[PDB]
């Protein structure tokens, strides 16, 4: 069933991350073991087959990827996706700079980059509401307003820190 | 919460929003100059438009956090740099007005064109009518006429322009709280709150004569030594004691005696210090010099240039059918984008420009971490010296036998290396004193020291103590001479050449020391140096972040710009010229001129 989340033709804004729950599937692993399609596979836990699952999906920033493991402070780890101290599977990540970029400018994709409070392990928060440094409901344009929501702009031009690049987070339970 | 923690998300905001219209501004005067269509001319001013219009909104917006109540270094200094308040605090009508002075000054010097008054039809334009004249003609009367009637049409055009141009950007200079508009400049060079890393607007102008002063026998010298030769050159025009003549110093204002080596050159015979038709017999192409240079800086301890930079770059003049200007240049667009626009030819100076520029890029890549408004050389002049050390090194016999493009068996004696420092001497030694008396004499029209009907009987004054330079016909108010020079008629910092020039050889010799580095500081060439380019890095990586005093610290050794290191670079010259000089005389009469009337 795997074909269904890589390989898809339409990603999630990290801020708003998609699961999908896989049971009773029957998987060899090996649709993604041997691949050099993906640049990414740090597998905080192990790497084997017993043939048995949450998978997690969305885009960020190249240099916002090295973000999608424990510990690591934030801003994306801190405001749209936080994996656990502990608890866990596999990462993986793929430059889909031919997909989800243009030379005029993709700004499609979008991120958290202000919230009162940090986020819990697989927490997610779909609000989008004016933020204010200390509660009060802001109003924009009123000074120190924001939404709290942004574009990430990916023109294929843009260094590899500044590429889009799928993610599919896998955890086992 | 804190002025300040407001501040911390005032900031970041802008930094996500500036990275955009920056990046397409950027964008699009990339496509422009490298494809001058007229559909893309349009965005590349729209994308700028809406760029300069953003900060404009976002200076003026950061006015409601008062900077004098934050402590987090950084913060204070990008909230510094975002209250660019600038000539805004005019009068919307006084704006209009001066924008309108600068804009018709800078036209003015471009489409400024003259006619041979002993041919209707025939006229030229400085560059490149009266530039070629400037630099190559032996005539002594032709020159004198270039260089006059520049001075007369264009020069005394720009005499009201000028004068109503000082008012009003002094007007903008003291609203900001600053003496004049020279004080505002030799702002770029504070330092404040950190303990010796400081530095005061007034203590440039300190620094800079206390440092000038250790110049002058050099000077002096150089200055005695191409004069002799310049009398052998227009022999009869010239006083054995008197000054140089404006119009025989090889460009159209002297700016660089470069184009005199053709007649000073000390030993005519020792030849081609070129590789050009060496790179031509190895088939060498425009990708060759590229990675040439990128392996360069390989060598110390610096990457690869980006997949970015090798897929987006342009490396060589694409013909007609798709136009560009060819102005070799380094470009860092942001979004990690970086690349070069450089009409390559097969040639050693090329091979040598395009280290210096991928100087730059290197530049760019190590304080690309930095937040985004302190991503940018330590001061006006930082960028350029980086650029330039890259050059000295790559220039070497040393480094030209390392890459199999001096044929191995070639002798470095000691008349060859006399030869290549005067050429230096010319260009690096020419301009100093030039520059120098060039900001001191802006410095203090705006300090409010010069009267408007003496601009010419002070700016003559300076350029003949300082100098060591006369007018070949008087000058009166009519004419308005410093400004027939691009950087001043179109709104310039010049100070810039002359702390750069310092600046540069600090490096050099910091370096080659740490590099382990034998002969005289100028055989230095800092390749495989791994340890040498760590030195470098240290403060290529911090950008506007640190006070620029501690940016340097972090390679020479100091906290200020110091001199002698420029000074041991030419020690083999300096004294075979107080030789040569032996029965020449050294220094200038002020009094004397060529009119003489
Ligand atoms: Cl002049
Ligand atoms: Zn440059």
């Amino acid at each position: 069933p795997f074909g269904e989340v890589f390989n898809a033709t339409k990603f999630p804004s990290v801020y708003a991350w998609e699961r999908k729950k896989i049971s009773n599937c029957v998987a060899d692993y090996s649709v993604l073991y041997n691949s050099t399609f993906f640049s990414t596979f740090k597998c905080y836990g192990v790497s084997a087959t017993k043939l048995n699952v949450y998978a997690d999906s969305f885009v960020v920033k190249g240099d916002d990827v090295r973000q999608i493991a424990p510990g690591q402070t934030g801003v994306i780890a801190d405001y749209n996706y936080k994996l656990p101290d502990d608890f866990m599977g596999c990462v993986l990540a793929w430059n889909t700079r031919n997909i989800d970029a243009t030379s005029t400018g993709n700004y499609n994709y979008k991120y958290r980059y202000l919230r009162h409070g940090k986020l819990r392990p697989f927490e997610r928060d779909i609000s989008n509401v004016p933020f204010s440094p200390d509660g009060k409901p802001c109003t924009p344009p009123a000074l120190n307003c924001y939404w709290p929501l942004n574009d990430y702009g990916f023109y294929t031009t843009t260094g590899i820190g500044y590429q889009p690049y799928r993610v599919v987070v896998l955890s086992f339970e | 919460s804190t002025t300040e923690e407001l501040a911390k998300t005032f900031l970041e905001t802008f930094n996500y929003e500036a990275q955009e219209l920056s990046y397409q501004s950027s964008v699009a005067s990339w496509n422009y100059n490298t494809n001058i269509t007229e559909e893309n001319v349009q965005n590349m001013n729209n994308a700028g438009d809406k760029w300069s219009a953003f900060l404009k909104e976002q200076s003026t917006l950061a006015q409601t956090y008062p900077l004098q109540e934050i402590q987090n270094l950084t913060v204070k200094l990008q909230l510094q740099a975002l209250q660019q308040n600038g000539s805004s605090v005019l009068s919307e009508d006084k704006s209009k007005r001066l924008n309108t002075i600068l804009n018709t000054m800078s036209t003015i010097y471009s489409t400024g064109k003259v006619c041979n008054p002993d041919n209707p039809q025939e006229c030229l334009l400085l560059e490149p009518g009266l530039n070629e004249i400037m630099a190559n003609s032996l005539d002594y009367n032709e020159r004198l006429w270039a260089w006059e009637s520049w001075r007369s049409e264009v020069g005394k055009q720009l005499r009201p322009l000028y004068e109503e141009y000082v008012v009003l950007k002094n007007e903008m200079a003291r609203a900001n709280h600053y003496e004049d508009y020279g004080d505002y400049w030799r702002g770029d060079y504070e330092v404040n709150g950190v303990d010796g890393y400081d530095y005061s607007r007034g203590q440039l102008i300190e620094d800079v004569e206390h440092t000038f002063e250790e110049i002058k026998p050099l000077y002096e010298h150089l200055h005695a030594y191409v004069r002799a030769k310049l009398m052998n050159a227009y022999p009869s025009y010239i006083s054995p004691i008197g000054c140089l003549p404006a119009h025989l110093l090889g460009d159209m204002w002297g700016r660089f005696w470069t184009n005199l080596y053709s007649l000073t050159v000390p030993f005519g015979q020792k030849p081609n210090i070129d590789v050009t038709d060496a790179m031509v017999d190895q088939a060498w192409d425009a990708q060759r010099i590229f990675k040439e240079a990128e392996k360069f800086f390989v060598s110390v301890g610096l990457p690869n240039m980006t997949q970015g930079f090798w897929e987006n770059s342009m490396l060589t003049d694409p013909g007609n059918v798709q136009k560009a200007v060819c102005h070799p240049t380094a470009w860092d667009l942001g979004k990690g984008d970086f690349r070069i626009l450089m009409c390559t030819k097969v040639t050693m100076d090329d091979f040598l420009t395009a280290h210096h520029e991928m100087g730059h890029i290197q530049y760019d890549m190590a304080y690309a971490a930095q937040p985004f408004l302190l991503r940018n050389g330590a001061n006006e002049g930082f960028h350029e010296a980086v650029g330039e050390i890259m050059s000295l090194s790559a220039a070497t016999p040393k480094h030209l036998k390392s890459i199999g493009l001096l044929s191995p068996d070639f002798q470095e004696d000691n008349e060859t290396e006399i030869n290549f420092l005067l050429k230096q001497a010319l260009t690096i030694v020419g301009t100093l004193p030039f520059t120098y008396m060039l900001e001191k004499w802006r410095w203090m029209v705006f300090k409010g020291e010069i009267p408007k009907d003496q601009w010419m009987k002070k700016w003559w004054e300076m350029k003949r103590e300082i100098v060591g330079v006369v007018e070949p016909v008087p000058h009166d108010e009519t004419y308005c001479d410093p400004a027939s020079l691009f950087h001043v008629s179109n709104d310039y910092s010049f100070i810039r050449y002359y702390t750069r020039t310092l600046y540069q050889f600090q490096f050099q010799e910091a370096l080659c020391q740490a590099a382990k580095h034998e002969g005289p500081l100028h055989k230095c060439d800092i390749s495989n140096s791994t340890e040498a380019g760590q030195k470098l890095f240290n403060m290529l990586r911090l950008g506007k972040s640190e006070p620029w005093t501690l940016a340097l610290e972090n390679v020479v050794g100091a906290k200020n710009m110091n001199v002698r290191p420029l000074l041991n670079y030419f020690e083999p010259l300096f004294t075979w010229l107080k030789d040569q000089n032996k029965n020449s005389f050294v220094g200038w009469s002020t009094d004397w001129s060529p009119y003489a009337d």
